[PDB]
DNA sequence: CTTCCTCGAAGGTTC
DNA sequence: GAACCTTCGAGGAAG
């Protein structure tokens, strides 16, 4: 069920339901909080640079 | 000449033509290009050919672009692998370029490279790619629309001017010469007089005045035809046409020099407001004879005199 | 046909027709095309008409668009490609091209070449030597940079008495009805300067005398037509003449302010202001001045009252 | 019916009704379609009425729009070449065409063509649109608003006046006819004298009067009725309002006749500033009872002895 | 509900209920629908509410919009189609539409049609839609916005009035039974005096007094109680407030009386040139306490007693 | 924390906390929601605090938002349908919405109703929504800049006065409470008087201070450390800002003391007209040192004295 | 140095440089992070650079991005969750972010969490995300453009200032010997005074002067060859550049010295009415040259022993 | 060498060129062995 | 991009 | 010379 509130949330923030999915879809781990799942998805599409 | 390739053969622009000799002449004791150039002006001053024989001075090749034509990052990237060391870019209407574009070429000026990003997270990566060093010449129209971060990489500001009798009457002369047309030099002078300072202007009224004088004359641009040629057509001396003229009478004779309001001015003269406020009005203020108040335009003491009025406080 | 198609039929226009006989005349000796052509001026003035002169002249093929009908370089492409040496191009209503067209149009005059891109593709035309001829009555909504380009500019007056007079006997025989020619000069004294003006009253007469009279035009038909549509022999129009009563009999002859002047004759604001007051001012009847419009001298001796400074 | 259909049931302005019916006569003879028609003047006098009676001397189809319905190019160009010869084109509040599209009637209406954009890409190119003959017919209240180089194009002009009151007494009678009410002569006077000379106005009041008589009274608008129900409404014999009444008391009892100015005379009475100079002002001017000056309103004779005080 | 119902409860507005009666009477017996009608006037003086007592008493559903709400000719066509035979449509704040929305209704109005183009662009001709019979209602605070044309059609028309005492006293006591209050007769007098004459006033203030008499006293609405009340909002018995007091304090004390410039009275004060102009002289002088004069607004006799100070 | 949470902990304002105190208790032994309150006054002076002790007293849930926050009058509707019974809505800087945006609460707050446009072209309708029991609380600085449509349906009005120097002491002591700080009383004195009379002021400067005393001195504020702790910032003997240097410098040197309007003068010193306007005026002048006239505003001899010229 | 990293090292802004001092180091005394600071001035003065050495004083990692860089709050939000205990974000240009973004920005600078309100109808949640302790740290042109809200978030402001000669001669030393250059002390303060008080305007015109002593003179920066070469460059020894002595020559011999409109004058030479307003007077009124009057721009009588002419 | 042909699709993606044009850019290359730097340069030129 | 409208100046009368 | 009233002109912001 975390799947759908994430993805929700990263909807909330605007962005695409294709893209939300797909960067949720990407991540998996049962014992993840709703909160802790959006925190991982965002992570991984922000471009880090040093 | 018409194709000037030296500053020596470049007529007018004395004052930014001396200070390019300088900059020029001392880049090349070094193994370094020219500074990146903005050159500043009102349209149709010839702006395109300087930037031409800048390159000549310089002894490279000339890219030629313009800032509306190009449409993203892309597209500046690969103009500047086709540079050669030393090359010349010129830029015309700088000022429209897209800011998608406007952000990579501030990288490319200061250190000559670029640094493509790519990935995201722990795919986060970047390419460097060097460039060539390359002198980046811009033209623009509308100074006051550059961003301050583009404006503070131009290293060397231009001005350029109006010409003037002395330089304007060459260039009539020599474009005589073009279609083999003899003219006197006293009437090369009458003729640029009435140009208003533009090359353009001094071109289009030597064609007309060449009809005339193989039509009703000679073949030949003297003293004489000149002044029949210039009073067939409407053209006075300090080149106002005959609806300029009207513009000035109307104001002294009806309204005893204003203030009056641009839609009771147009109703006499029959015109649109935006031609006259477009049109002829641009040149009376250029020339002094006019100023715009918050209550209307008023005629100044220097039209009265030029018209044959009296002028009286 | 009611439009002329040679110079010997343009009646009127001495000044411009003068210039554009001595231009067309030169290019004929060089085989040269003849040189981009600006016509502007008041409407009904012989704009169009002169442009169709100017090709039978030339001896050359006419090719016609308008403003209006383009909206995209695209089409404007088309149009160009289809162009033959020396060929004319006539543009009505230039000022309406959107600005996306204007660059383009600019850059062949000058180069007679184009290079544009137009699922995009760049297109690239050489053109051959040809002539731009455009019209329009809002001059100064062009750009700076496209009336640089035009290197001959035509503009219109207002015609004489005269030349009226014979506009209207040359109509008058096209449609075969006989007018004398003291009938024609009254009809001209009315048509405010304008051609249109002068064809509209013939052919508002015609069907009076085809009705009224024996279908023939004469000093007491004309007369009495005239009475029936009430024109005043200076040209004013029933509203015209009220204009004037008003402020004679009721301010005194001014000043008075637009807004109090319209209310007193149940006219709309704008009406007066653009389509009244326009004549008046230029025929010298009406002045506007920083507290209001007054009623001159003029108008005194016109409307027959006693005149007081 | 409500709307006239023909010159013998149109009451009232001889001047245009004179005019057209010349044209008219004159064009069948020739057997070719009548010259472009504009008709303008203040609301409520008879133009669109006048636009279907010109439909039916001439004996033709009329097709009919508005100036609010067309929008874009594509729009007149679909009306257009849908015509069919001698056809006539009438389009009510013509003023509010946008001007991109008044320009494209420029040729249709002096030489019957206009010029379009066919095919797409490589196959786009410009053809003449050739139409046929055919009579475009306008009205509008707001006739400045039109370019000038249209309005030049309209062969023939007419402008609407206003109605005297004989002409508005046989109105009220003829519209009290297709109404089944009996109204006798007096009272029809007694309406017409109060419509402010505008036929709408005229038939607003005897449906007003006819509620009352079939509610108050016997159904019959006689004198006596008529009084009674006028009364009222509170409408004056002269046609003042009971608003336009205060204003000349207000004006007479407290300023001595003026100069007032607009502003301190709107407060006294309550009412907005926009009210009084567009819905009350207009009329009272027209008819002589105030006059407008460099100093303000001034209360003229005329009202003085309206009112029933004496001018000083 | 607050609301009066039917035109059994509707207080005052006599000349308007008067006329309104015999309209809709009529229109009952021959089986029609009702007029066209306009109602206008100040704010807050019942225009909303006698919309609705009309919808009850021809017993029609009552369709509702407003002004602001409709922004293009597709709205307007799409709450049209919507309609049913002898439907009532009430737009509020009328003058608020765009004038392109105006001159469509000019059809629909007078003729029950309105001229549409339909279809994509690539075939799209001109129809009539056809409209049921029904009644138009507009309310507006300000008549003058709307074009000449529009007025015209309007069939009825309602100036609303302001309430005198007798029959602002009787509202507050009808509002006082739907709060269960009980209120002596002497307190609804003084209340009513307070409310500059406007209902809705009056009911706002009754709200707040009724807090306070059943939180500190004995839930009864006595004249004492009222008056503590009253000094705590600090309305005065007058209905003046502290800045209208303020006003009248500075002409007195500075320039004994008047003449004075309204910019050099503003200044006195702190107050904006328009602000004082627009929202506070205008209850002043229909009043009586201030009087405006060629040379300057001058405080009469009654501004001196109500403040204390002597007249001279 | 900070904020104050109950009217028992909220300093000063005692003229409002008695109207709300009174209000808040008649509105719970009726089980109903409070009435819509304005609140406006100079800004900084507790309005948005008072709306969550409000909140907290009524016992519900508070939502905030901001005019400039709702996009278009859609955005509005879809926030309403998150409101709960009885949840109250604040709106800061109610003044700054939209008039297409402002026109749709007027019958939100009469009615609790709504008239809204659902769906897209052919599938456009009308609909009407029916909100639940909520209470807007609205504030803004520029009270008679509201509409008066708007302004006439609030039910309470509550005007915020400045602080004097006992009510802004004793909250200095408060904050240095809440912080493991300590101040001496003469201290506190003295920063109360440099602060402006305004309560952000206040706290701002004392965390400020107490960063100096703990590092420049021996972590206790005194007088002696107070004094040069100001000097080290920017706030004046008189608590003026060093942007009001600026204003009183050009006033007397380039303008020679006035007149002088702020819009002339806003572009000499190069500053926005709304902050001086609203930053710098009502300051300056309600202690003495600007003085409004018709021509404009002056320098008092106080301000000459002050920065050090000569008062010619 | 020219880039320094630290305090130590930064030449010039010595009170704000010293202000930071203190609240830096206290909050270390503390062990937490410095409050939000925003800092303001004109362009060009180091206010990029200022922020570095804030991050090396305080021992942490800087993060930087920029107003228009940010759309979305989802932009934000990832930011914010790849800060570390107190890393420092620095925002240029904080007061040209979308205004969808301060909703959140609110939060995360005074509560340091976020709540998303999720769901619709029958369905309400929300997720609440927590994020660790940082500084801020924002970059304008003027502090009055910043939302006004915003505004009061920040707890520490630094108003940048013009450098004196002292600082800008030691500036112009420092660069020459990057480029090897020698210049004389004498000629050092040329370049310093015609700078007017910004460092990359001083760069601009040493390494124009370095080509013109290669060159014209013997390759060293005498006070001789420095004048000289300014005179070609056509810079006044006021600092005027080419356009402001074209504004002030026309002023006096085309206009007698004014006054003149803005649109006359701009339409005279060759610019921009909004470049002139923006670019060009800014300075000359600061000097003292241009004073604006009501009837526009007027050449002060400075102007006229400036430009070499006889004054009235 | 599939790393620098994938390498040189994703950068000139995010030069603005679309997926399949990128795709196509690159393929018209021959070296495999050359670096993504030489790749992107020759499929820049290639298309000016 | 165009139309509308509102803010500001000043001429003229009277105390 | 302070206070009202009417009139014209130039901007700009709201579709
Ligand atoms: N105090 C200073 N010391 C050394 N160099 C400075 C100083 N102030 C400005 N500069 C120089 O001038 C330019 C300022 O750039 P930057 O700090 O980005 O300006 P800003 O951020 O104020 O727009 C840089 O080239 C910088 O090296
Ligand atoms: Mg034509
Ligand atoms: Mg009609």
């Amino acid at each position: 069920d975390a799947e759908q509130e994430a993805v929700a949330a990263l909807v909330a923030l605007g962005y695409k339901p294709q893209e939300a999915s797909r960067m949720v879809s990407k991540i998996a781990r049962p014992d993840a909080s709703s909160e802790t799942l959006i925190r991982d998805a965002l992570r991984a599409a922000l471009h880090h640079h040093h | 000449t018409l194709r000037p390739q030296y500053f020596k053969e470049y007529i007018g622009q004395d004052k930014v033509k001396d200070q390019l000799k300088i900059f020029i002449e001392a880049a090349k004791l070094r193994d370094e290009a020219l500074d990146h150039t903005l050159l500043f002006g009102p349209p149709g001053l010839g702006k395109t050919t300087m930037a031409f024989v800048i390159a000549n001075e310089m002894g490279v090749n000339l890219k030629q672009t313009s800032g509306p034509a190009i449409e993203k990052a892309g597209d500046l990237v690969a103009i500047l692998n086709d540079l050669e060391p030393g090359d010349i870019l010129f830029i015309d209407e700088i000022h429209r370029m897209p800011m998608a574009v406007e952000e990579v070429l501030y990288s490319a000026m200061e250190d000559y490279y670029i640094d493509i990003m790519i990935g995201a997270g722990e795919t986060s990566r970047s390419v460097h790619l060097d460039l060539p060093p390359f002198t980046l010449v811009g033209a623009t129209t509308r100074a006051g629309m550059l961003s301050n971060p583009l404006r503070a990489r131009f290293g060397i500001n231009g001005h350029m001017e109006y010409y003037e009798l002395p330089d304007l009457t060459e260039i009539v002369e020599r474009t005589s010469e073009i279609f083999e047309m003899t003219i006197t030099p006293e009437a090369a002078l009458e003729l640029a007089r009435r140009s208003r300072g533009t090359p353009r202007i001094a071109n289009r009224l030597l064609k007309r005045v060449r009809d005339y004088a193989q039509i009703m004359g000679d073949g030949v641009i003297d003293d004489k035809i000149a002044d029949q040629a210039l009073t067939m057509l409407d053209v006075d001396h300090e080149g106002l046409d005959y609806v300029d003229q009207k513009i000035l009478r109307t104001m002294i004779e009806m309204y005893g020099g204003g203030p009056v309001g641009l839609g009771t001015l147009s109703v006499n003269i029959a015109e649109e407001r935006e031609t006259v406020e477009d049109m002829y009005e641009p040149y009376l203020i250029q020339k002094g004879f006019i100023m715009r108040t918050r209550t209307g335009r008023v005629a100044t003491a220097k039209a009265y005199e030029h018209m044959g009025y009296d002028y009286t406080r």
